[PDB]
């Protein structure tokens, strides 16, 4: 009985094939870097 | 779990954490850089600290931070700017923060107050703490100083944010601190607090975490490093944060087997 | 160390400097009127057998107030609550916090969803003006009852409490939205039971529920009640019988921070 | 003569077994210009003869400021002493230039316009020397993405140095970087300690003690042969040097990497 | 101490026992022919392919054999120098070749003052510079010149003129006055020690001409002397870097010295 448990361990590489076929079904988005910093002050110039 | 009590341990001889990182405003204010922190983070995660275990203190100055500063941490940094003109600050935050004390309130309008032995001390954190204090003989009289009048009193601190107060022991004294402004508390040193490390940037290892004049000891835990750039003492601390961790401990009033025993 | 904690005791059934806190309301020091009543009462407890300068009075003006982080400064601590009948609740609390030992994590609510891991764990929220509102979200981490991006149908457990211990459903989580520039909240632990603090109810019925469970409300030997008319005869009852309250309590307890709560981040 | 290998040498513990060399002082150009004597090598030279030392063995280096000896100090020599004046904000300095210059460095080239770089060892530090260095770092994820910093533009790159004459950068071990070194006029190599020279002693006259040559924080060893004395006369500083010698000498040792038993171990 | 170098080692008959860097020294003239921006990211993927992990390869180009000679230095473990034969530039290529092959110990050598001897076969004279000129005048052992009279250099026998490296030999046991132009040229007594494993020689072109000793009954070809026939330089390095085996092979890198210098330096 003990077989189970050998064979649930052994035959584990069929786990990338059935995440990859979750994967091509999943909806795919992308995200473009974020500009950090502490950003200049920069204000309005001097007017009359 | 027999908590409470101290039994004799007995051994054969032939046989999740989290870091706190305290730094000047200074610091991140030359850095500016806005994604620094998350940097750090992820090089202390190639160091094996996982995401979100390091947490980034932010202080103003020695003066701002020693006001009661609390420690919530497995394991404390303290990055700290040397001043030649904040000896006795630096020495006296160092004091607080790397080592346990047990402290009871004081009523100075209410008691006069007298240190019992060597481990005690007076502790007054706040905005602006002025300390008076007045010895009285056996006889409740000032030596001195005159018990009415706080004009002749000697003072042994003026607009401190902390200050530690060690007057002769035995003999009592009336306190004329400022209340408004200021807490003092009758504090006892239990020991070390291993969970906190200080690292000094720049200066020539100007510390006395011991209020006798006869020892200036230098633990394992007080570092310090000689630095012109931030981001290398960042970089350093970052590489070098196994050899911290060794240097520091866990904090044994947290460990369980503290209880009952001042806890945490 | 482990101070031999995994280590057994064997006894014989046969063999044969503290301080003293004295938490009160403004309204008893109102009542009394007397500016030397401080150390009126530290010479009574001398003539009990409390050297001067271990007792030491602490004052807060409401039991909401007081509820706002209370610290536990002495060896030993003593409360005198004012029963007021629209405060059951409130001293229930108050009472629950200053009589068990918590360990209370942080709880960032605006970037996580929170559950209740067991009995103990509940959580704990304190500050000026604290208003909790609950949204438990099914198995899909979507809103029941609630719909979890708007806060107005959130269920609200909290309404501007300086103290509340809120209690949720268990294994269930849940998106909160609360005030927290003027509140903040922790998950907290009851770890047991704190015999450094007793609190002495000054009024009505004996209320006071320090467990969650409806079906349990111990009353503990630290809950004592009496019935007042005087403020001086409360002192005066405090003072006198100081032994038996001391008796009662156990200056082991006493933590090191003077916080309610140990905190852990 | 059974040189490159490492046989093991024996010895007993009961047992009784009942001037050749060179010696160079480096000094600043301040001691010359305070000391105001055209002849003062020579008379060192002769007080040098009188405590032992043959005339033309002790040779007397000048540089002009430590910035400036930074730049490659290059001391070839039996026996080096380094007189170095105490600057309170150039502690940093200092200390580089003691490491430098007490212990050994195995250095390989770096062409950072062709590739990253990883320190793998705490030994493994890089040491650039020059006109003008000014090292700005980036470093980058598995993905060779910059990690706060931007692969393709440099101004986002963390600045570690900025026209320092001499530097020894320490970043996080084992994550690749990418460097933006000024190399027209500064030139980096990816150097690593391989132990102490015994060459060289360092002589702080000035302030406290404040060098550390170690980039672990934990730890700031004070060797025998970083020495510290407080001064007002370079007359007195030289005359001090002069009648310790010995002292000094014994501190020291012959440079373990030149003495033809190091053959085929990195010198000789 | 002396890691045991006076102790012996008894080896078998019989017993079965079954991060390097390199550098490619090149002139400019194989960079201008290659004329491409990325040959050295090219170069270090095809070295990746023989086993050497990306950032161990390193490329160093030189103006001229001349210019090289001015000082060359030595920054890998495995130094390969691709020499470009010029059939007017035979004893420039043999003086460069002596000086990286082989290990030298120089002792600093003030000519202006003090005269100057060969001692043995091994002992020589190396100068380097912008511009060494050298004219020695030989003496008696009277400290009189033969040939030449000591005061007036320009009846000393010149040796080099406007050389970037020069390796004279003189006559041992003869002391010698030089006027080496010292304003340009520094000038050292140097003692051949041994070979230098370290690096390797390739010459591209030419017909086997090198004589890595003074001795002139001995033009020692070693294993690290290697020679080739050259069309493109593109040729060249894929030659090189498909055989990076066999030369790195017959090379050995426990020669490695601390410094770059191509000499050993004693004040
Ligand atoms: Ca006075
Ligand atoms: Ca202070
Ligand atoms: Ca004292
Ligand atoms: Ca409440
Ligand atoms: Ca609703
Ligand atoms: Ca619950
Ligand atoms: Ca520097
Ligand atoms: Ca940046
Ligand atoms: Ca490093
Ligand atoms: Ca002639
Ligand atoms: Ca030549
Ligand atoms: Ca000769």
């Amino acid at each position: 009985a003990s077989l189970i448990y050998r064979q649930l361990l052994t035959n584990s590489y069929t786990v990338d094939l059935s995440d990859e076929i979750q994967e091509i079904g999943s909806t795919k988005s992308q995200n473009v870097t974020i500009n950090p910093g502490p950003f200049a002050q920069t204000g309005y110039a001097p007017v009359n | 779990q027999n908590y409470g009590i101290n039994l004799p341990i007995t051994g054969s001889m032939d046989i999740t954490s989290t870091l706190c990182l305290y730094y000047p405003t200074e610091a991140a204010t030359e850095i500016n850089d806005n994604s620094w922190k998350d940097t750090l983070s992820q090089l202390f995660l190639t160091k094996g600290w996982p995401t979100g275990s390091v947490y980034f203190k932010e202080y103003t100055n020695i003066a701002s931070f020693s006001v009661d500063p609390q420690l919530y941490c497995d394991y404390n940094v303290v990055l700290m700017k040397y001043d030649a003109t904040l000896q006795l600050d630096m020495s006296e935050l160092a004091d607080l923060i790397l080592n346990e004390w047990l402290c009871n309130p004081m009523d100075i309008t209410l008691y006069y107050y007298q240190q019992t032995d060597e481990a005690n001390k007076w502790i007054s954190m706040g905005s602006s703490c002025t300390i008076k204090v007045c010895p009285l003989n056996t006889q409740t009289l000032g030596i001195g100083c005159l018990t009415t009048d706080a004009t002749t009193f000697e003072e042994v601190a003026t607009a401190e944010k902390l200050v530690i107060t060690d007057v002769v022991d035995g003999v009592n004294h009336k306190l004329d601190v400022t209340t408004a402004t200021c807490t003092i508390r009758n504090c006892k040193k239990l020991g070390p607090r291993e969970n906190v490390a200080v690292i000094q940037v720049g200066g020539s290892d100007i510390l006395d975490i011991t209020a006798d004049p006869t020892t200036a000891p230098q633990t394992e835990r007080m570092m310090r490093i000689n630095w012109k750039k931030w981001w290398q003492v960042f970089y350093t601390v970052v590489d070098y944060v196994d050899q911290i961790i060794q240097v520091m401990s866990k904090r044994s009033r947290s460990l369980n087997s503290a209880a009952f025993y001042y806890r945490v």
